[PDB]
């Protein structure tokens, strides 16, 4: 008996890269790699409630107002620049704890980690999952602007997210580190609205395999749905189409349930759980990948 | 409706 | 619109203390502080499926079989000893990244962090909550024995947990670092069974304040329950008794709902949610303290 | 029924 809960990858390699960036009385988080610091550009905005002429506020910038802090280090800004919706400041000191790292964008359905930091100080760590409309469900308290998302693979450190705005439904929009905004949302306090997120079928199937593994089986049906019928239904029901059974073939033989059988479950269960629960959830979550599920039920 | 963090 | 999800405190100060401890082909995690390493004693057991004469296996121990590893360091065991259900090995090297730290036991209802580590290598970070029967709901994959629990306050680092056994219902039993087992469970593959956990009313009330803050109100009643009636009911229903309204007095004025009103909710809602959800949960969770809830809805 | 991790 296991249960299915988000975990985050350890934050130690990341924490020494998180700096306090202040300008005037604007304080937010920044990312310190090499002799550069990356942060959201609004730290220079005179105001953040109507549209800012950002190119004018770059001409307007004064380097002595910058107060960038990290431990015992005070970092002097040599120069300032934009890379998309973020600032790139060159500083006079190289981060002595710079890890090997890379930048990439996380794709819809993929899990990664948020290191939520209040004005320089890392505060908490948790797992999230990028959604098709380019938003996430964070917990971003005021103070955490510029907080950083990352994922570790092989074990290459990828920086994937930097936190920017909150939409009316509470969805959170960040940029990657090349400074492109997820979902294409502009860096302005304008009327912007989130579309509809397409559910990750791969993730939902993983979720259901987890429940079976756990010994939860009440939702399993006396019937099934072919891969090509599911995709035809998926297309008109805001679910992604399934390419291959292949990533599920271990999970399938280990439970004895085919993917075909979990496809029909997705269709019926989407109409509601009817008051019952699966792994204590009230509905299908698509936040766990097949990789996450395997790793926590079986290991490695 | 977008609030800048 | 926020939602209510576990977060963990950053793991960076902890990670450099986690060592790989091997003896023969026994591998598990150990905690490296100063010139000492703390780990579960079973790494010396010849076998872990029937009762071990642990005092005999201490006389039997051979120091050259110890393979303790951390980064580029190999730590030679100077001496070995028991402190309860854990080993205390003195090594020939002092951990150069030892943080200021303390040991304490976490109490029922309190949240803390698990750094789950596979044979030396930290793997994930997540929040848990100690339960009255001295067990927790971890995700402990084989390999993670001796994984370490901690909590940060003020910001003093407390080490509070080291992982030992799994019970039949999947409940996880660890020790503190003085080597006393939570719940009083003996360090043996014996028939042991978890009693009934008493729910933390303080936590459940916090949970409900979170939902109200979030704008979820369907469960709020036209009536209420006095503090002294609740405690009388709590005593016979496996809930803790509430001492004071005081930790809720901000949350109370901010929602406009008194604790008295959320007490009656606890009584009715305990009979079932009737198919609906609160903050997407299917029932009352007592895993979030009033402190956690405030901090994530309001900050600091 | 207790399994040693
Ligand atoms: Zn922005
Ligand atoms: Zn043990």
């Amino acid at each position: 008996s296991s249960g299915l809960r988000k975990m985050a990858q350890p934050s130690g390699v990341v924490e020494p890269c998180i700096v306090r960036v202040a300008y005037g009385n604007n304080v937010l988080n920044g990312l310190w790699l090499g002799d550069e610091v990356i942060c959201p550009r609004h730290v220079i905005a005179s105001d953040t409630s109507r549209v800012i002429n950002y190119e004018n506020e770059l001409s307007s910038v004064r380097l002595h107002n910058f107060s960038i802090a990290k431990n015992n280090a005070f970092l002097g800004v040599v120069s300032a620049k934009y890379k998309g919706v973020n600032l790139v400041l060159k500083v006079n000191q190289v981060n002595p704890n710079t890890p090997e790292h890379k930048f990439k964008s996380v794709r819809p359905g993929e899990s990664f980690n948020i290191l939520a930091c209040y004005e320089g100080c890392p505060g908490s760590v948790y797992g999230v999952n990028m959604r098709s409309q380019g938003t996430i469900k964070g917990s971003f308290i005021a103070g955490t602007c510029g907080s950083v998302g990352y994922v570790l693979e092989n074990g290459t450190l990828y920086f994937v997210y930097m936190h920017h705005l909150e939409l009316g439904n509470g969805s959170h929009v960040g940029s990657n580190l090349e400074g492109e905004m997820y979902g294409g949302y502009e860096d302005q306090p304008s009327m912007q609205l989130e579309g509809t997120n397409v559910m990750s079928s791969d993730n939902v199937v993983a979720f259901l395999y987890a429940a079976l593994i756990n010994g939860e089986r009440w939702f399993v049906t006396n019937t099934s749905m072919t891969l090509e019928s599911y995709n035809a239904w998926a297309k008109t029901n805001s679910f992604t189409e399934i390419v291959s059974t292949d990533a599920f073939n271990m999970l399938a033989a280990k439970t004895g349930y085919s993917v075909e059988k979990l496809l029909e479950c997705i269709v019926r269960l989407n109409k509601g759980f009817g008051g019952r629960t699966i792994l204590s959830y009230g509905s299908l979550c698509d936040e766990f990948t097949p990789t996450e599920v395997i790793r926590q039920m079986y290991g490695v | 409706x977008a609030v800048l963090x």
